[PDB]
């Protein structure tokens, strides 16, 4: 489930335990779930409101307001949650790294 | 080819030269040539030999007779000979491609001895290959590789 896009139902599924608990390890899955959300956020996107950062994935707004600044920051503004635009220039520069591959002729076939 | 002759000399008749004591002047050389022989006195002499020490000096000072311009060595000549002599060898690839298609399509039997006696006509597979693609790579990689070499240095 956690190889789908999908990533809620896992917790309904948790409702049901066939064993004792089945909770610690869902805490580890509660610390994947936050770090997962986190990192396929933070590349570029267009602002998220409050709501949907806050209940529609987990914690039914007890401190994600807090939680936000804990662990990436991102400044509030107009209820709006912005990522900034984070894309690299392509620096063309390619001397060090492909220098051996401007070598690819001599340095393999002895000549 | 020189020569020093040493007055080729016949006085008399029962003595060739005064020293015959060692074989580095009369048999380590080289025997004369046949018309040398011929149209010269049969009593020849001499042994040229550069025998100069070899002086390191002026033989360091000599050297390359074709080195160029140290900026010279950085030169990329063009661009667009480059592009348009390798559209010129694509060409004659392909030829020499169809050449050595039908050359392998005989694979005849005739022995390659008897290959070597009808090969005189214009008939030259894989005879290039080598003579344009190298000439491709020396073409390419210099002009990859001095278009590389003047980047991250010049900004």
């Amino acid at each position: 489930y956690l190889m789908e896009g999908s990533y809620n139902k896992v917790f309904l599924a948790k409702g049901n335990i066939p064993a004792e608990s089945y909770t610690f390890f869902i805490d580890i899955l509660l610390d994947t779930i936050r770090d997962e959300i986190a990192g396929c956020i933070e590349k570029a996107y267009e602002k998220i409101l409050f709501t949907e950062a806050t209940r529609i994935l987990f914690f039914n707004t007890p401190k994600k307001m807090t939680d936000y600044a804990k662990k990436r920051g991102w400044v509030l503004g107009p209820n709006n949650y912005y990522s900034f635009a984070s894309q690299q220039q392509k620096p063309e520069d390619t001397t060090i790294p492909s220098t051996e591959l401007a070598k690819q002729v001599i340095e393999y076939a002895r000549q | 080819v020189i020569d020093a002759f040493r007055l080729i000399n016949a006085n008399m008749m029962v003595l060739g030269h005064e020293p015959r004591q060692t074989t580095s002047n009369l048999g380590h050389l080289n025997k004369p040539s046949i018309q040398a022989l011929i149209h010269g006195l049969n009593r020849h002499y001499y042994s040229i030999t550069i025998n100069y020490r070899k002086n390191e000096l002026e033989q360091k000072m000599l050297l390359n007779l074709h080195k160029k311009s140290w900026m010279e060595g950085l030169t990329l000549q063009d661009y667009s000979e480059h592009c348009k002599h390798n559209e010129s060898v694509v060409k004659e690839m392909l030829e020499l491609a169809k050449n050595y298609n039908k050359a392998v399509e005989e694979e005849d039997k005739m022995t390659p001895e008897q290959l070597a006696i009808k090969n005189v006509g214009k008939q030259d597979p894989k005879r290039h290959l080598e003579e344009h693609v190298d000439v491709l790579m020396t073409s390419n990689i210099v002009q990859c590789l001095a278009a590389m070499l003047d980047t991250v240095v010049f900004k």
